[PDB]
């Protein structure tokens, strides 16, 4: 039971790199999704999340308008679209996952199962 | 015809401790949670046993509102069917829990320069507390190894422990204001709807 | 057990409400209460004061409650010693909750008063 991450590289301003992440476990039904971004061991800041049922989508204010998330059931590969590259985007990206299902919004680091590796993009 | 006093609970000047929580009932009003559910002003909006959207088209006869302040990492004990020190000795949520748990950071008010020591919690008792039951007592519990039988000395401790806040504390030690609003249904007509 | 100084000493007159005082280090959320012993004995309870500033425990000898002071800024703990019991002369130390869990230790000093009339 671990985490698998794909995607990443180096892209300058005005580019794109999808940041996908998949769960090989069978508990995808009752596990929510969350995202965090911090390269130098900084405190993890909320990026985006999806509710358990899937009608409501919640995002951080900064990433609103560019970042977009989606839910997958064929391979349980939750997708995030990253665009509008900036200098501060050069950071380690974490694929956080919520615990057992609960109707609501989680925007804190109180509980999370696994911490991913992720990739960072360097802009010249 | 008047809105429910949910804002009064949200904007209380002071908050009760975990062992002295205040229950304020809600009745004879209608609550419109649409403006606040999407306001994103709450960092935790868990709703066990009911969807947040579905409860709008439903009427609840009785509403129980509880308020207490605990640590950022101490909210695990507040969950249905969960065993923990806070659940056993301070505040226990029953398995048949249909309320919505709302919590948010309180660094602006609860945490301040100089430290705060007003809050308390209990850790010593004979058995676990019954859910939705609160007991306040000054009896000094004594360990079975060495009974003082009249004083608080060796193997004899007062149940209450002082509890502290300060800005220099980490994120895990940060205060969090926790409000739980429970809803139930009965054969009597409901005075609270959505 | 680094630096917890106290004060005391007096044999002027007994029968009144002469007070005793000491000081403690940075305690924060720590419970403090002085203890005294007896000749050929030890570990006799006196009082216990919480860190809230409002929680107070009293001895069976003292009737109900008496005057106790505690300054959070100065970090000082005071005791109620009213009625100046003629046989209640001993060594007083401002021991913390060494028996309890979330208080490290304090057993490092002691003060005495021998007022008589
Ligand atoms: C809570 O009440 C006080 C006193 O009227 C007011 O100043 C404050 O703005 C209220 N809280 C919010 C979030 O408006």
């Amino acid at each position: 039971v671990q985490l698998v991450e794909s995607g990443g590289g180096l892209v300058q301003a005005g580019g794109s790199l999808r940041l996908s992440c998949a769960v090989s476990g069978r508990t995808f039904s009752t596990y929510g999704m969350a995202w965090f971004r911090q390269a130098p061991g900084k405190e993890r800041d909320f990026v985006a999340t999806i509710t358990r049922s899937g009608e409501t989508t919640l995002y951080a204010d900064s990433v609103k308008g560019r970042f977009t998330i989606s839910r997958d059931n064929a391979k349980n590969t939750v997708y995030l679209q990253m665009n509008s590259l900036k200098i501060e985007d050069t950071a380690v990206y974490y694929c956080a996952v919520r615990r057992d299902s609960s109707w609501g919004y989680s925007r804190d680091l109180f509980e999370y199962d696994y911490w991913g590796q992720g990739t960072q993009v360097t802009v010249s | 015809t008047n809105l429910c006093p949910f804002g009064e609970v949200f904007n209380a000047t002071r908050f009760a401790s975990v062992y002295a929580w205040n229950r304020k009932r809600i009745s004879n009003c209608v609550a419109d949670y649409s403006v606040l559910y999407n306001s994103a002003s709450f960092s935790t909006f868990k709703c066990y046993g009911v969807s947040p959207t579905k409860l709008n088209d439903l009427c609840f006869t009785n509403v129980y509102a509880d308020s207490f302040v605990i640590r950022g990492d101490e909210v695990r004990q507040i969950a249905p069917g969960q065993t923990g020190k806070i659940a056993d000795y301070n505040y226990k949520l029953p398995d048949d829990f249909t309320g919505c748990v709302i919590a948010w950071n309180s660094n602006n008010l609860d945490s301040k320069v100089g430290g705060n020591y007003n809050y308390l919690y209990r850790l010593f008792r004979k058995s676990n507390l019954k859910p939705f039951e609160r007991d306040i007592s000054t009896e000094i519990y004594q360990a079975g190894s060495t009974p003082c039988n009249g004083v608080e000395g060796f193997n004899c401790y007062f149940p209450l422990q002082s509890y502290g806040f300060q800005p220099t504390n980490g994120v895990g030690y940060q205060p969090y204001r926790v409000v739980v609003l429970s809803f139930e249904l009965l054969h009597a007509p409901a005075t609270v709807c959505g | 057990q680094v630096q917890l100084v106290e004060s005391g000493g007096g044999l002027v007159q007994a029968g009144g409400s002469l007070r005793l005082s000491c000081a403690v280090s940075g305690l924060g959320a720590h419970r403090v209460g002085w203890f005294r012993r007896a000749p050929g004995k030890e570990r006799e309870f006196v009082a216990a004061i919480g860190a809230n500033g409002g929680n107070t425990n009293y001895l069976d000898s003292v009737k109900g409650r008496f005057t106790i002071s505690r300054d959070n800024a100065k970090n000082t703990i005071y005791l109620q010693m009213n009625s100046l019991k003629p046989q209640d002369t001993a060594v007083y130390y401002c021991a913390a909750r060494d028996i309890e869990t979330a208080e490290y230790t304090y057993w490092g000093q002691g003060t005495q008063v021998t007022v008589s009339s």
